[PDB]
């Protein structure tokens, strides 16, 4: 029971004890990027990911002709740069140095220890790390970013099943891919004439006997891999067949088997049955008589040459004819050697596609190969020889990682959890063994949607992958240049370059599509981007090739991914945020958490299931009945055996769920009665709560889902108290806590300053501030909330407000989404935002003539200089409107050509003429706002105008007036702890004297580090900025909108309800009850029905008791009740329907009057995702707070007065609002500026706004018989330089007429198929 | 057309245009110094991939 | 196995995860008719111009 928490009590309808608590939400970003920094020190580095893996295989140096080997050290993180706050405005990327520590070890090149030469030298600056906060968001070139993480395909090998679609053979599952992790890819494909074929990555066709021969097998020894051998011999009857019972199942029996001296085994056609199986092993016999008919469709194994003939009469791998015979007869060869064949089982697919390819010898197939990759190339035996063993058996441009040769093992069957990254001879033939038996009917074909086959990546998997291709760079550059040069000559800091690898960290954030913007507008959309993982990007399927199977759910993202979660649009499916309780694996893989389940009750151990190792246990159902004993006292209990959803016995039951709350996602979990909506209206309903936009006036919501004050926590805009003590002196600037004695350590306990953030420019140009909630005096606790960011009242997540709502169609002002506001609702300043933003200005450098930022300019009038000041910076606070400058930038002309009617008018107005033109910023059409705050950037060497000195020195001084305010503090609190140990004094001395000695050498040792941090401070203050070449000045003002609800705004609810606002109506016209309280937001009762949302409607019954209550304990406090009363009125309230209970801790009159203050605005109510009230708990709130228990009332109009006949429901809503203000949607333009080529409108200007007439609007128009309107929005209105002219001058004069002209589209299009040498007689 | 900064811009065309009139030109001088059958082969090829 | 409650008692978290099946198939294919019916408009009217 925290302080935080003895304001604001919620009250929970949670019925189910909790197990484990919610963990960290940014838990997936942290953890993940600091095993890339590795920031622990000790003497074995656990090396598993990041920077120092990359160290340790690319370290090595291999010089060609040459003995030159570097090894490395280690590596040593720097100090960074700037502060977090310092970096944001000077753009310093919050850059990390990188230290390296290489050995030059010399050689002779002679494989001996002899003249061994040992350079030591640490390299510096060898690349930046980024370095990112405790939020979890980068820092480059000031702008705030985040990596999300990326959904890929695991490193293995999978098994496809076409759907006939090659040659209509019905099903073919022998579709064998393997995607390793780095390196080409070879895929096993079977041809529709039953041949094995296998393809590199690239379009080519390629036999499986080359892919064979290429290995070094020959023809005999590929042939017994896939049949096995059998025995033969000729004697008595002459020949002699091995009977093998096992090989005779299931084959027809077309010969005689009557052998076995008088014992009938199978007769001329008869089907060998179980029967006659049983019939052979009594028996024993091996030996049987069959003619040479049957041997016909037999093949040899290998070739069969007779040593009394010496000539080989019998290639390898033939099949059988009558000639084969002759030559065997006549040579008499005792031993035959077969290959195996059954046509029922075992099918030889690959046997006949072995004599199908010449591969004859071993040398012959490589440079086959080599061949079908590069065309038209040399016909080299030992240059092609050496590309092929460099591609699947070497280290270089191949690598399997770690996660790559655990799961080929376990789809294989080896027993070998680790292996090799380099492909083995036995793992080649090992994958064609497996694809030949699923053929057969042995195996299924693996599912590519099952998240066991699938990777989430990380922030750090990517920045190491991205570092290694970088690093590789540099290695390859130093070793062609080391290896040439001599170890003396060459110094071992010039040997090494660091431009390859400081390049590779800044392509990687700005060319990539998964680094994208972060954007900033509640609390709630910042977790849920961090939290964000997307299919897309490199190494991943994009939008069109993706189909339906990417684009589904299945049933194994229970409790890992989130299946309402995901946003509309194109991309539906690609992107999928993750769980509640999500955590990775160690591979790489998601994980649940689950509970131990035994047969006789449930234990409280808890432990984390993968994805495929959750298919053996049968996974029972978050909610079940519970006797008090931990056992199951339900029938039949919902469980989940292999990836379906049946009923099973409740002593089958071997896990069980922690929280049904694990399946939603962060945004889902924050809409409350989500069991009662749609599927459809829960994807709707989450994106309303993301885009939405802080208000003035921050209220909690009635009715909350309990995860609203654990995810203003996890985010960073909340101050967040880390040393617990008591409050010394809080301001509306800074908060300043006073550290207790136990908590601290020797010295400066009492040392820390929260400087709480003003208003700045987000990212979607949007106020950030943080207010104050504690007052001096209050002790606080660990992890206590000492002040709120946007959209946070008192640690609760607070996007929209509330207000009273209803349902009726009133004059169909709510036609379909449509709502009608009141005047109380813009009148009180609910949904005023305030709108920050940018304008920036930079000096160039000309080439006629270089002048920087001057605030006297020419033809100007004196308006402009009253509010500008003799520096060319507007003062901070003015009204600029448009039409007002911002600073003062002149431009150099030349070559006037002033014309005559030019003349004139420079001689009737007297001045003299002025050649330096005017291009000073202004402020767009439309914009109107204050100036709040001017920032201004010098480049180094440059001197220091009259701004840069006085923005410089207030920041100087706030820094020194907060630094003696602390230093006053630990002043007192020295003199203070030292009277209050001595004696008093009246009228051992040597130990009180040595601790004044010691007060005396304390204060100054605060003093020296006081001019420390003072002496730093004013240096990088003083420091300028390395901006881009080419400028001199850069000067940003900040604009304030202050944007007020108008017709046409869009808001929206939590369910997934859009509406725009249609007339602000007065307070007289809104319907009101017979008490005179009239409702604020009318509704649409009509879009229930279809868009099936009944928590919509359960949220309002509940809102009403909420704000019903609140009155009560409201008036009651002016009665000036005795204390005893409001608690047992608090006790009727929390202790009276079922949930969590917590009262009779508090203190008596302290915390009493505390309470009943903030709960007379209403009695906020906590509703879980799935542990919601049921409709008999709602109804017994009403009737403690004298309402109605069904919830509707008859209201009376305001404008006719009479009474409805048919009862409203009333209640209070929690409404948001979008950023889709019409302030930047509302656009017309009638005459601007056109383009050079194509004499078409522009748009994205200063002045812009325009409608591009597609093709689909054209023939709307054809469809109609308007012939002059078609013609004037396509020739005249556009596309006419002569015809614009003319027409403009006939509408000044008042003569409607229009000229035929021509395009400006067909002139462009006559001369360019003229150059092709195409002639068009266009005049005729 | 020239932008801000004192840089302008110049399209794709005005580079093959280029490219054609120079080699048209290194092959309209050489047509008087008795080029042989090597490179008279070479420098008409030249001017066809252009 | 069907689902036995509905929107007013509440649906279960299993019962639930059941209807997002239907429900995310019907989203994705909301998003590809939009191209195919605007392909198939366009094929019929450019034979039916004359």
């Amino acid at each position: 029971y925290s302080y935080t928490e003895k304001k604001r009590i919620r009250k929970d309808f949670s019925k189910l004890p909790d197990v484990m608590d919610v963990p960290y939400l940014l838990a997936i970003q942290l953890d993940s990027y600091r095993e890339f920094l590795q920031a622990g020190a000790t003497k074995e580095q656990f090396r598993d990911v990041g920077l120092h893996a990359a160290f340790k295989s690319v370290f090595p140096i291999i010089s060609y002709s040459g003995n030159a080997a570097l090894e490395y050290v280690g590596y040593r993180l720097g100090e960074p740069a700037f502060d977090v706050k310092e970096c944001v405005l000077r753009g310093v990327t919050f850059a990390v140095p990188l230290r390296v520590k290489v050995r030059l070890i010399i050689f002779d090149r002679e494989s001996s220890n002899k003249a061994i030469k040992d350079i030591k030298e640490q390299e510096v600056y060898m690349g930046e790390i980024p370095l990112m906060t405790e939020n979890g968001t980068f820092i480059i070139n000031g702008t705030e970013r985040v990596i999300v993480s990326q959904l890929h395909r695991s490193p293995g090998v999978f098994f496809d099943h076409d759907r006939g679609k090659t040659h209509s053979s019905g099903k073919l599952l022998y579709s064998a891919r393997i995607i390793p992790y780095r390196g080409s890819w070879l895929d096993f494909e079977f041809d529709p004439k039953d041949c094995v074929f296998v393809r590199i990555d690239r379009r080519r066709k390629l036999p499986a006997s080359v892919l064979l021969r290429a290995l070094g097998y020959s023809t005999e020894e590929i042939l017994n891999a896939f049949y096995a051998t059998n025995v033969f011999h000729i004697k008595g009857e002459t020949l002699n067949l091995e009977l093998v019972p096992q090989r005779l199942r299931g084959e027809v029996a077309s010969i005689d088997i009557k052998d076995g001296s008088g014992k009938v085994i199978v007769e001329q056609g008869r089907r060998i049955t179980a029967r006659h199986i049983n019939q052979l092993e009594k028996a024993g016999v091996s030996q049987l008589e069959v003619p040479f008919d049957y041997l016909i469709g037999r093949t040899i194994a290998k070739a069969i040459v007779h040593p009394a003939t010496g000539e080989i009469i019998a290639e390898c791998n033939t099949e059988l004819t009558l000639d084969l015979l002759a030559k065997v007869a006549k040579a008499q060869v005792v031993r035959i050697e077969t290959l195996y064949t059954n046509d029922i089982d075992c099918g030889p697919f690959i046997s006949d596609t072995l004599k199908i390819d010449n591969t004859s010898n071993q040398l012959e197939a490589l440079v086959e190969i080599y061949r079908m990759m590069r065309p038209g190339e040399p016909p080299t035996k030992e240059a092609a020889e050496t590309l092929f063993g460099n591609l699947f058996f070497s280290a270089e441009r191949y690598d399997l990682s770690a996660v790559g040769r655990m799961k080929f093992n376990r789809r294989i069957g080896r027993t070998e959890i680790e292996g090799p990254g380099v492909l083995s001879k036995e793992d080649i033939i090992d994958v064609l063994k497996t694809l030949v038996d699923i053929r057969n009917g042995k195996g299924i074909v693996d599912d590519i949607d099952h998240l066991g086959n699938r990777r989430v990546r990380c922030v750090g998997e990517m920045a190491e992958n991205q570092f290694r291709v970088g690093l590789v760079r540099v290695e390859r550059a130093v070793k062609e240049r080391l290896s040439m040069a001599e170890s003396e000559g060459l110094m071992p800091q010039d040997l090494i370059n660091a431009k390859p690898v400081a390049a590779a960290i800044k392509e990687f954030f700005g060319s990539s599509q998964l680094s994208q913007f972060m954007d900033q507008n509640n609390p709630l959309s910042e977790i849920t981007h961090k939290r964000r993982v997307s299919a897309l990007g490199p190494g991943g399927l994009t939008r069109e090739r993706a189909g339906f199977e990417v684009r589904d759910v299945h049933p194994t993202h229970y409790g890992r991914v989130c299946p309402i979660e995901t946003p509309e649009g194109p991309n539906i499916g690609l992107i999928n945020s993750l769980a509640t309780y999500a955590r990775t694996n160690k591979y790489g893989f998601l994980e649940s958490p689950y509970r131990v389940v035994k047969d006789s009750l449930v234990t409280d151990e808890i432990v984390f299931l993968s994805a495929i190792e959750e298919a053996d246990h049968v996974i029972a159902q978050a909610s079940a009945t519970l006797n008090e004993k931990g056992q199951l006292v339900d029938e039949l209990v919902a469980v989940r055996h292999l990836n379906e959803f049946t009923v099973k016995a409740p002593e089958d039951v071997t896990l069980m769920d922690v929280s049904p709350k694990q399946v939603v996602s962060v945004a889902a979990s924050l809409i409350p009665f989500l069991e009662h909506d749609d599927a459809n209206r829960a994807l709707m309903g989450s994106n309303m709560q993301r885009q939405a936009v802080p208000t003035l006036r921050a209220d909690k919501p009635l009715v909350g889902t309990g995860m609203e004050r654990n995810v203003a926590r996890d985010s960073g805009v909340c101050v967040v108290a880390r040393r617990g003590g008591v409050i010394d002196s809080v301001d509306a600037s800074r908060v300043v806590v006073r550290v207790a004695d136990d908590e601290v350590e020797t010295g400066e306990a009492g040392v820390d300053i929260y400087n709480l953030t003003k208003y700045t420019r987000s990212n979607q140009n949007t106020c950030i501030n943080q207010r104050p909630l504690v007052s001096k005096g209050d002790v606080v606790a660990r992890g206590d909330i000492l002040a709120d960011g946007p959209s946070t009242d008192m640690g609760e997540l607070a996007l929209g407000q509330n207000m009273r709502v209803a349902f009726m169609p009133w004059n169909g002002f709510n036609f379909e989404d449509s709502i009608c506001l009141s005047e109380r609702v813009v009148q009180e300043d609910r949904f005023t935002t305030i709108h920050i933003q940018e304008l920036t200005c930079v000096a160039r450098d000309t080439k006629l003539g270089p002048e920087e930022i001057t605030a006297d300019i020419p033809n100007v009038g004196e308006a402009a200089l009253n509010k500008l000041d003799e520096a060319g910076i507007v003062y901070v606070g003015a009204e600029v409107q448009a039409g007002d400058i911002l600073v003062g930038k002149v431009t150099p002309k030349g070559e006037t050509q002033l014309t005559p009617e030019e003349k004139l008018l420079r001689a009737i107005f007297g001045e003299k003429a002025s050649d330096v033109k005017d291009t000073s910023l202004r402020v767009p059409t439309g914009t109107k706002g204050t100036v709040i705050d001017v920032q201004v950037f010098t480049r180094d060497g440059v001197e220091r105008d009259s701004r840069a000195l006085s923005i410089e020195k207030m920041q100087l001084d706030q820094i020194r007036k907060d630094l003696n305010e602390e230093f006053r503090i630990v002043e007192g609190a020295t003199f203070e702890r030292l009277r209050a140990a001595l004696v008093g004094a009246k009228a051992a001395d040597d130990a009180l004297n040595e601790q004044l000695e010691k007060a005396q050498a304390y204060i100054s040792d605060r003093r020296q580090l006081l001019d420390d941090k003072f002496e730093d401070k004013k240096r990088k203050l003083q420091q300028g900025d390395d901006l881009a070449p080419g400028v001199l000045k850069i000067v940003k003002v900040y604009l304030a909108i202050k944007r007020r609800i108008q017709p046409g705004d869009k808001m929206a609810g939590r369910h997934g309800n859009k509406g725009v606002v249609s007339v602000i109506m007065p307070v007289e016209d809104m319907p009101h009850d017979a008490n005179g309280t009239p409702v604020d937001i009318v509704l649409n009762p009509l879009g229930v029905p279809s868009r099936m949302n009944v928590g919509q409607i359960l949220e309002t019954h509940l809102g009403l008791a909420a704000k019903g209550l609140g009155e009560k304990i409201n008036r009651m406090l002016e009665e000036q009740r005795k204390v005893a009363e409001l608690r047992k009125f608090l006790h009727e309230i929390y202790n009276e329907i079922g949930g969590r209970e917590e009262n009779l801790d508090e203190l008596g009159d302290n915390e009493i009057l505390a309470l009943a203050k903030n709960l007379r605005g209403g009695v906020p109510m906590a509703t879980p995702v799935f542990d919601g009230a049921k409709e008999r708990e709602i109804k017994a709130m009403l009737k403690l707070a004298d309402l109605p228990e069904s919830g509707q009332m008859r209201l009376f109009d305001g404008r006719t007065g009479n009474q409805f006949e048919r009862p409203t429901t009333v209640g209070y809503m929690y409404m948001l609002k979008l950023n889709h203000l019409v302030d930047d949607k509302m656009h017309a333009r009638s005459t601007g500026s056109y383009s050079l080529v194509t004499q078409q409108p522009l748009g994205g200007k200063a002045q812009f706004g325009g409608q591009r007439f597609g093709e689909m609007e054209v023939w709307a128009l054809e469809a109609y018989g308007a012939a002059y309107t078609l013609q004037e929005m396509l020739t005249v209105k556009s596309d006419d330089v002569n015809g614009r002219t003319k027409m403009y001058k006939n509408i000044v004069d008042g003569d409607h007429r229009m000229e035929a002209g021509m395009p400006e589209s067909f002139n462009v299009l006559i001369k360019e198929i003229r150059s092709l040498g195409i002639d068009i007689e266009l005049e005729t | 057309v020239p932008l801000d900064g004192g840089r302008f811009a110049t399209s794709d065309l005005n580079d093959l245009y280029r490219r054609v009139i120079n080699r048209n030109n290194r092959l309209k001088r050489l047509l008087d110094l008795a080029a042989p059958d090597i490179i008279v082969r070479n420098e008409k090829r030249m001017l066809q991939e252009a | 196995t069907p689902i036995t409650a509905n929107f007013r008692e509440g649906l279960n978290v299993l019962q639930y995860f059941i209807s997002t099946h239907g429900a995310r198939k019907g989203l994705a294919d909301t998003a590809l008719k939009t191209a195919n019916s605007g392909y198939l408009t366009r094929r019929l009217v450019d034979v039916a111009q004359d």
